[PDB]
């Protein structure tokens, strides 16, 4: 059995003998400091595991472990907010009037005045209203009472506890082998299989037999202590039938290949569910069922340990082409005997993702009572584009690292990989014009628009009563796709979504999801996100192509990943480093990020959100989107500083600590400006001042005071920048959403 | 008319002459220029709000 | 190759610094190539003739567009309500509207409002007519 | 910045006439922003509209023109 | 009345404000039963309120136009008007704890210089060392006085210097 | 050609030739030191002070010593 | 016994498939410098100017635009090799210059015969300071 356990049995003593002695991982660290940099990089080279040691083995090990102990922490956080959710909640009041009673789930401490933050969320409770959006999960999944939360949530104290015993036992009492890693066949047919696939296998039985006849009895209207509980909605088949009637007929429709039998509560509905504005729940049902039934099937791909299947190393190698010599060969022994090109392909994707969940959750809102949740919405979509937006920056960063440490001039010749080196001048010089390229013409356009809206020339802007600029794609794909039932999709009750066009779903006087209709207003801002993701990609993809030689530096990958420069010379090798290149993309995707949900929590406010009375619906800032955001001072005025005005006079009430990191956060931002601009040589000499005043005193320290790295001072001031900067737009979307929305 | 360096660098000055002074009285466009108008009905206010 | 007549080291760079570096250290008299000190001070006192005709061009440049363009005679008369004026607008790529919003002050055209407070420090020195403003213009343009 | 905001402000409030809207607000930092910034640059970011435009056009623009050769500098 | 101002006592904006705020507590108090802990919690914060105003009201706390607490940290004119308890008791207050923290750290980083690596003991705290000298300098300033007379407080000329 | 000016402090561990990616530097016979050798910079026409020498230097107040004179095609690190 | 090897450009370059990090307009004006080495046996380095070419047994022709293109050439033709390359300069009228090995023995390693330039038989803590150096027909470091 080529595919086969192999552990290694006790490869670490248990014990704390090594917890006296920190800095032990490296050999730079254990012998003690002599200098305050000893600390900072403790920390900075903990857990660069790749250069602790040179075994792969170990190596493996320890990010096998490590992954343990993150699931650990992540089981920990649910069941925090399965506790929160339970002993401090309003989830109770909340299922009976999920229209007026707000979700709130964290209640503070009456101390020192800061109970004033336990806002009056309804539902006979005070406690600050969350935005988090488990309240529509947990209807979603039925739960209807405080006990099924405090027990999931001692569930998630027992699985912690569990996670945190793998991590301990697979590395220091039988911690695996590194040929056992190294099945990356055997891992991706049980990840697609096991994980994937028996995973929404299970998820939909969870859906099939507890949350549709739960949440149909909660749509049909019953009080949720009058609803049965979902192991009677097993044990008793006739309680099932008389809600949905096909299950009187068994499970006999499955094996019979009686499918179309099942229509009942295995649906095709799309659109939304008009009672709750979320998604239909047969909708998500038949939805995880056949998702289960793809990746099960795709889970049998790979050749393991029987011929049948495919091998990774021959389908990589025989697609070679003629344009790039010997094609795929050699990245088969790359992404094996290295995590570092593993990390960078999966943190693109899984950031990609990301984004993907975010902008497939406004348009079909999955859960009930969530898209009327305008303050659940926001938030919702604004974490998993950042989420999304540090993970592909860290792809970014984690190529480049394979560049730098593991890449093998040796084992790659002419492949895809040496070929893109060879031509890395053309790749970054053809995107260097396309970010000029987008540059002008799209910023510019804001410029013209502010330039004749200042000069009094309206009529020579670029609006829809001027120069129009149609997004004449997008909106063609609108008129298809909501004509998609009728003959490209005929089995289809209503569209996908309903941002296609349509009617709107009210739900508690107020709009779930109306169509969006695409302008010129609409054709610039995505042409700015075009031109900063491409800007984003210029200097995270300098950095993988440029990180181990240039015509600046030749020996640049001997310097390493993260270090500094190369000094003065040649008129100065500031940042020249691939750390450096994602030390910079780091401000563009906050930078691209931004404009990303500057332009969703104008585009719902002005043309999605908002009360509806049957009279004319109005929005949340009147429908001023492609009125005003032709002008950087329409976002000036209409966006920065007309929404502004929850966030600044929000004191004396619940929303007065967004109130206070709204300034918390302005103070953070431009204190990173020290150190984004200063430079060491000048903070250590100071350092040599007032080490001096503390010489004269006799308090001068052993380990002794230096000023921070060059790299960490960068390190540093993106690190506050970000802080700084997401924490302010946290505020004021919050402050805005709550109190409007 | 011109071939060389220093006759084409008078042919594009004396160019650009015959443009500009003929540009502020006679090639100010009644639609382009409207400075180039009459003085039209009011704006001659106060700042607004007090003194 | 040429344009740094000051710095032949930088006249030997063939970047594109040679022109960043050839304005930026021109002041720095004490650095020039073959700079004595009896040549350094006689450059400084030179500057100060340049400084100071500079000033008196620009004090003659207010004292004539306020001459010629403001409405210093209109504002003697009533210095409350009536709003100083800096010097008319000629700017071609305004629009119709853009006219008309910037006339004011009771002028003709388009009109700049003097927010340096020209008018106040003249007023009260003894001017009272445009006539006295063209003829301190001519005096400093003399001077300058 | 720190003097002329302070200068600023203590003559707004004391020319409008609402002398204790300053000693209010000034002795705490969100009466500097939501009472000196946000409440005084009504009328300048209203320089051009797409309703129409005024005397503070240009002073409008230069205000988002000062904003750009700001972020230039980083 | 001292710098143009009142006692808070005698103030009608104090009190014109302890009625906004009680007030602004009682609208929300409206919306809960009488028995119910989110009732029961906001008139909490009410007696909580009107003590504060009482207690403030009690120490003969300046107002001023605003009716608000003014503080007066002059020596002078707290200690002639009964107002020492503002900042002149605290900035004492303060200043026996700041120096206290100072000599404590002080005397662990002295007492652990005399060792075979004292770069070690920055990191690992020796706790049965550093809680001795936390009880014991509670009398920092009768010992850092007889310190200060010695000179052996301040290190002399053999402190590092550049180029003087 | 920037300056490269070495001193008397040199103890000709001749880390700095090692380090020098550009041959500005090399070791001549001198006896103020047990290794016999002082390094010397005959090729500061082609260095681009890059400082790569006395990042290496181990002696305080470093021996090799960079000043950054007048930059030519060569000093400004060039392919073009 | 050793003295300054010439060059014939007859020898094979290694197997490269041509990079866009290569030469530039430069090697056609100003100068462009090629490197010798005699490889052993075929093996794969790493191009200083991105990507990975082989080297044949013997003779191995290369041709750079920098000097430290070459040299951070031989330094991992050295280290990671044991070879014992060479790189010349070359002027677009054809002459060429011997540079690296430039008395045979590489530079870390003493040839009592090289010249011992810029050097200064004093201290850095003992230079003048720069108002003695002041005036001295350029800008002048005090280390001189
Ligand atoms: C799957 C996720 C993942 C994983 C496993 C790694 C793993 C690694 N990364 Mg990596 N990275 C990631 C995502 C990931 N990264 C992302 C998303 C980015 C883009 C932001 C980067 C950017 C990045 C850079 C730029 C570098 C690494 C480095 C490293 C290595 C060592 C990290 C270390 O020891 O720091 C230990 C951990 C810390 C020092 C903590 C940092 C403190 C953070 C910045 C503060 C923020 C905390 C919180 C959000 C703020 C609120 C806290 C509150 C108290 C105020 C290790 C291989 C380093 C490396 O390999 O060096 C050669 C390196 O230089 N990564
Ligand atoms: C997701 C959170 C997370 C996880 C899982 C780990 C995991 C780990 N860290 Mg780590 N670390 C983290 C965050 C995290 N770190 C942060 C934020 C910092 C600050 C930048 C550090 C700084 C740090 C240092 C300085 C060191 C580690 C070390 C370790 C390893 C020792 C495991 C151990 O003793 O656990 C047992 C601990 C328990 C509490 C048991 C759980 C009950 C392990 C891989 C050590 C290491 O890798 O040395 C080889 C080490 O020296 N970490
Ligand atoms: C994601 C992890 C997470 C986070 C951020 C919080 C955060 C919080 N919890 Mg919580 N909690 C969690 C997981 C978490 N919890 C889990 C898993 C449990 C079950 C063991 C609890 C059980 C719990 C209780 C029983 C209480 C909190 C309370 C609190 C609040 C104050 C904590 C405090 O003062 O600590 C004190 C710090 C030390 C003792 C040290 C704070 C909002 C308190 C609260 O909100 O009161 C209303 C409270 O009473 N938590
Ligand atoms: C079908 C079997 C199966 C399943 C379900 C998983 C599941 C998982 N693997 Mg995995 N793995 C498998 C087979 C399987 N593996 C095989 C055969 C190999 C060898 C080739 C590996 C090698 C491997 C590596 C190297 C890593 C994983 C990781 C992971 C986790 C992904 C983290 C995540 O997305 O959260 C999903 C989280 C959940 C679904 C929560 C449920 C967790 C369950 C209870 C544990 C997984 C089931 C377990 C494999 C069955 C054995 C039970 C145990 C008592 C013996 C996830 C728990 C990563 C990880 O997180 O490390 C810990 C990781 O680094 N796996
Ligand atoms: C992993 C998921 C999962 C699990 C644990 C179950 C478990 C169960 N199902 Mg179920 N089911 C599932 C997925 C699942 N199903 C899916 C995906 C479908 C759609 C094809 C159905 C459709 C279905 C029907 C129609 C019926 C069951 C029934 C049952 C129960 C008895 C099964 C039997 O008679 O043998 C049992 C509790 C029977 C009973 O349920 C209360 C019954 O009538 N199931
Ligand atoms: C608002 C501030 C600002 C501006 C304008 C720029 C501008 C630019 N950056 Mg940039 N940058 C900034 C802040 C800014 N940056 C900050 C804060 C950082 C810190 C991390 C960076 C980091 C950064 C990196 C890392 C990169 C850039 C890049 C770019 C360029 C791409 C855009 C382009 O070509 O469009 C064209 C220019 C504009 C849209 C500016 C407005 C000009 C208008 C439209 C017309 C021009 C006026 C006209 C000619 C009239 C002239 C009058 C006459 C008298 C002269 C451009 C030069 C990228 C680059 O150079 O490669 C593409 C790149 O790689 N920048
Ligand atoms: C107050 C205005 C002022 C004055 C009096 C001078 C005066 C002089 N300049 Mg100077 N200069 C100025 C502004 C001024 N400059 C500005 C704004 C620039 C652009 C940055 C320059 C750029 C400049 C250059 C590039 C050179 C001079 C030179 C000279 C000298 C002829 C003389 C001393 C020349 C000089 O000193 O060479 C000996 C010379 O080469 N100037
Ligand atoms: C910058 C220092 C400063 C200034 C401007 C004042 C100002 C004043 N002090 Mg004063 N004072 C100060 C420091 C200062 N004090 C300090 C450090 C002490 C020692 C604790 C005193 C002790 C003091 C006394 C004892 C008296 C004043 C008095 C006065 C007033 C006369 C006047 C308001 C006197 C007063 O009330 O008016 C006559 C008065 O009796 N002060
Ligand atoms: C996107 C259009 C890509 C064009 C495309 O069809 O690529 C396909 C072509 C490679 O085709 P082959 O069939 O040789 O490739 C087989 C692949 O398996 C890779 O070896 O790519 C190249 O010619 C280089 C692409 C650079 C093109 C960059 C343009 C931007
Ligand atoms: C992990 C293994 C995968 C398979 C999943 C098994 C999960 C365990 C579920 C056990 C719960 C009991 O499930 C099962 O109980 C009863 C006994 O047939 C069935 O109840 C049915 O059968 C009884 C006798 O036949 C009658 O009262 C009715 O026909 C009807 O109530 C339920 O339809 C079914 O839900
Ligand atoms: C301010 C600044 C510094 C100075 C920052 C100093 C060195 C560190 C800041 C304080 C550190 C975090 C020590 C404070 C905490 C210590 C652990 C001591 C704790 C003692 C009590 C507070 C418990 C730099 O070193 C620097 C370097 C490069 C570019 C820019 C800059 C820069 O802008």
């Amino acid at each position: 059995k080529k595919v086969k356990i192999a552990v290694d049995r006790n490869p670490v003593e248990t014990s704390f003998e090594k917890w006296a002695k920190p800095g032990h991982f490296s050999r730079t660290l254990s012998k003690g400091p002599n200098t305050t940099t000893w600390i900072w990089n403790l920390h900075a080279d903990a857990h660069d595991f790749d250069s602790h040691t040179s075994d792969l083995e170990e190596i493996s090990r320890k990010v096998f472990s490590a992954h343990f102990g993150q699931l650990g922490i992540i089981f920990i956080w649910l069941s925090g907010m399965y506790f929160h959710g339970a002993r401090f909640s309003n989830y109770e009041a909340w299922l009976s009037d999920p229209t007026h009673i707000k979700p709130s789930a964290q209640v503070v401490w009456p101390i020192v005045g800061q109970e004033i933050l336990n806002g009056d969320v309804g539902g006979g409770f005070q406690g600050i209203q969350i935005t988090s959006g488990f309240f529509q999960l947990w209807r979603a999944s039925g739960i209807t009472s405080e006990l099924q939360l405090y027990t999931t949530a001692i569930g998630g104290l027992v699985m912690a506890a569990a996670m945190f015993f793998a991590g301990w036992f697979h590395y220091h009492k039988a911690a695996p082998k590194l040929e056992w890693f190294q099945n990356v066949e055997s891992m991706l047919n049980h990840h697609l299989g096991g994980l994937l696939g028996l995973g929404s296998l299970a998820w939909a039985g969870h859906q099939i037999h507890v949350s549709l006849p739960v949440n149909k009895l909660l749509d049909a209207g019953v009080d949720p202590k009058e609803i049965p509980l979902p192991h009677d909605l097993l044990l008793n088949r006739a309680i099932m039938a008389d809600l949905y009637p096909s299950f009187a007929k068994g499970i006999a429709p499955f094996f019979t290949l009686n499918w179309s039998e099942y229509s009942d509560f295995l649906t095709f509905k799309g659109g939304l569910n008009p009672v709750t504005g979320g998604l239909w729940l047969s909708d998500t049902a038949h939805h995880h069922v056949a998702i289960a039934v793809l990746f099960l099937v795709a889970g049998h791909m790979y050749r393991t340990n029987w011929g049948i299947g495919h091998s990774m190393k021959e389908i990589l190698e025989a697609h070679r082409g003629p344009f790039t010599g010997e094609g795929h060969v050699g990245l088969y022994e790359i992404l094996t005997t290295s995590w570092h090109a593993q990390l960078a392909i999966n943190l693109a994707l899984f950031g990609s993702l990301s984004i993907i969940v975010a902008h497939h959750m406004y348009a079909m809102p999955p859960y009930p009572y969530l898209a009327t949740d305008y303050g659940t919405q926001l938030s919702l979509f604004t974490h998993h584009t950042w989420i999304g937006g540090f993970c592909i920056v860290g792809a970014g960063a984690h190529a480049a690292i394979f560049m730098v440490r593991d890449y093998d001039p040796t084992n790659n010749y002419n492949n895809l990989l040496d070929r893109v080196i060879r031509h890395r001048d053309a790749i970054i010089s053809h995107l260097n014009w396309v970010c000029i390229f987008l540059g002008f013409h799209s910023f510019g356009l804001y410029i013209h628009n502010d330039t004749m809206s200042a000069l009094g020339r309206p009529q020579d802007m670029f609006s829809d009563t001027a120069i129009q600029l149609q997004p004449v794609f997008a909106q063609w794909i609108q008129n298809t796709h909501f004509l998609a039932p009728q003959l490209t999709a005929p089995n289809a009750l209503a569209a996908t979504s309903l941002t296609w066009g349509g009617d709107l779903v009210a739900v508690g006087g107020k709009v779930a999801m109306m169509p969006i209709s695409l302008g010129t207003s609409d054709f610039m801002v995505h042409h700015i996100h075009a031109f900063t993701i491409h800007v984003t990609v210029l200097i995270l993809l300098k950095g993988v192509l440029f990180a181990r030689s240039s015509r600046l530096i030749p020996d640049k990958a001997n310097l390493g990943f993260r270090f500094p420069c190369d000094g003065p010379g040649r008129g100065g090798t500031c940042q020249v480093s691939a750390w450096d290149h994602v030390f910079l993309g780091l401000f563009w995707m906050y930078n691209s990020l931004s404009i990303v949900i500057f332009h969703f929590s104008w585009k719902m406010q002005s043309d999605v959100w908002g009360t509806v009375t049957a009279s004319g619906v109005s929005h949340i800032t009147g429908g001023n989107f492609a009125q005003s955001a032709n002008t950087i001072n329409g976002w000036l005025r209409d966006f920065l500083w007309a929404q502004s005005s929850q966030v600044i006079q929000s004191y004396g009430s619940a929303l007065s600590a967004y109130g206070l990191i709204f300034l918390g956060a302005h103070f953070v931002w431009a204190f990173s400006l020290m150190f984004l601009f200063s430079g060491r040589g000048y903070w250590q000499e100071l350092i040599e001042s007032i080490v001096w005043a503390h010489n004269k005193l006799k308090v001068a320290p052993a380990i002794q005071p230096r000023a921070l790295s060059i790299t960490q001072g960068r390190a540093v001031g993106v690190a506050h920048y970000l802080l700084g900067g997401i924490a302010t737009t946290w505020s004021f979307f919050l402050a805005r959403i709550i109190s409007v929305g | 008319i011109i071939s060389r360096r220093e006759s084409l660098r008078a042919l594009v000055a004396l160019s650009g002459i015959a443009a500009i002074v003929t540009y502020g009285l006679k090639g100010a466009k009644d639609a382009d220029l409207p400075i180039t108008k009459g003085p039209q009905t009011t704006g001659e206010n106060g700042k607004g709000g007090s003194v | 190759k040429l344009f740094p007549k000051f710095s032949q080291g930088l006249a030997q760079d063939p970047t594109t610094r040679r022109i960043w570096y050839g304005l930026a250290m021109a002041h720095d008299f004490e650095s020039h190539d073959g700079m004595t000190e009896e040549n350094l001070y006689q450059k400084i006192f030179a500057s100060h003739f340049g400084q100071l005709s500079i000033i008196f061009l620009w004090t003659s440049g207010n004292l004539f567009h306020v001459a010629w363009q403001g409405n210093f005679e209109q504002w003697v008369t009533d210095p409350v309500h009536i709003r100083p004026i800096a010097h008319a607008i000629w700017d071609p790529h305004f629009g119709q509207p853009a006219v008309e919003a910037f006339t004011r002050g009771g002028a003709s055209g388009p009109v700049n409002i003097s927010t340096s407070g020209v008018y106040q420090w003249w007023y009260t020195i003894g001017m009272r007519t445009n006539q006295d403003l063209y003829v301190g213009s001519v005096f400093l343009a003399l001077v300058s | 910045g720190w003097v002329t905001f302070y200068w600023h402000w203590k003559h707004l409030t004391l020319w409008q006439g609402n002398v204790a809207q300053f000693d209010e607000s000034s002795t705490y930092l969100m009466g500097w922003l939501r009472d000196y910034l946000w409440l005084n640059s009504s009328q300048l970011i209203n320089g051009y509209n797409p309703f129409g435009m005024n005397s503070l056009s240009v002073w409008a623009w230069t205000f988002l023109f000062g904003h750009l050769i700001y972020a230039t500098g980083f | 009345d001292i710098a143009g101002l009142t006692p808070c006592s005698e103030s009608k904006a104090y009190a014109k404000l302890e009625k906004k705020e009680l007030k602004t507590l009682e609208k929300r108090l409206k919306q809960y039963e009488a028995d119910s802990a989110p009732a029961v919690a906001l008139k909490a914060t009410m007696e909580r309120t009107k003590a504060r105003f009482a207690n403030y009201a009690k120490a003969g706390l300046l107002c001023g136009n605003d009716g608000l607490p003014h503080l007066i940290a002059d020596p002078g004119l707290a200690l002639k008007y009964g107002h020492a308890g503002e900042v002149f008791i605290p900035t004492f207050g303060f200043l026996y704890v700041a120096g206290y923290i100072g000599y404590v750290g002080r005397q662990y980083l002295i007492a652990v210089k005399g060792e075979a690596k004292p770069t070690d003991k920055e990191i690992i705290i020796d706790v049965p060392l550093a809680t001795k000298l936390a009880w014991q300098g509670a009398g920092w300033p009768l010992a850092a006085v007889q310190e200060l007379q010695r000179g052996t407080l301040l290190e002399k000329e053999e402190n590092i210097t550049v180029s003087p | 050609a920037h300056i490269v000016k070495i001193y008397d402090t040199c103890i000709g561990c001749t880390q700095c030739v090692r380090a020098c990616p550009l041959d500005v530097l090399e070791m001549v016979p001198w006896d103020g030191c047990k290794a016999s050798q002082m390094a010397s910079a005959p090729r500061t026409e082609d260095c681009v002070g890059c400082k790569r020498c006395e990042t290496a230097c181990p002696t305080d107040f470093l021996s090799v010593r960079v000043y950054l004179g007048s930059e030519s095609t060569r000093s400004m690190g060039l392919s073009y | 016994a050793w003295t300054v090897p010439t060059l014939n450009p007859d020898t094979p370059s290694p197997i490269f498939g041509g990079s866009t990090g290569g030469l530039l307009r430069k090697a056609q004006t100003e100068e462009f410098y090629v490197i010798t080495w005699e490889a052993k046996k075929e093996q794969i380095f790493e191009m200083p100017t991105g990507g990975a070419a082989i080297m044949r047994q013997g003779p191995n022709l290369l041709k750079f635009g920098k000097k430290e293109q070459c040299l951070a050439l031989t330094t991992q033709l050295r280290n990671k090799f044991k070879l014992t390359p060479c790189f010349y300069r070359v002027f677009p009228d054809g002459k060429v210059q011997y540079l690296h090995p430039a008395d045979g023995v590489y530079p870390e390693k003493v040839n009592a015969g090289r010249v011992g330039a810029n050097q200064n038989m004093r201290r850095i803590g003992q230079n003048v300071n720069p108002i003695k150096v002041k005036f001295s027909g350029r800008m002048m470091s005090p280390a001189e």
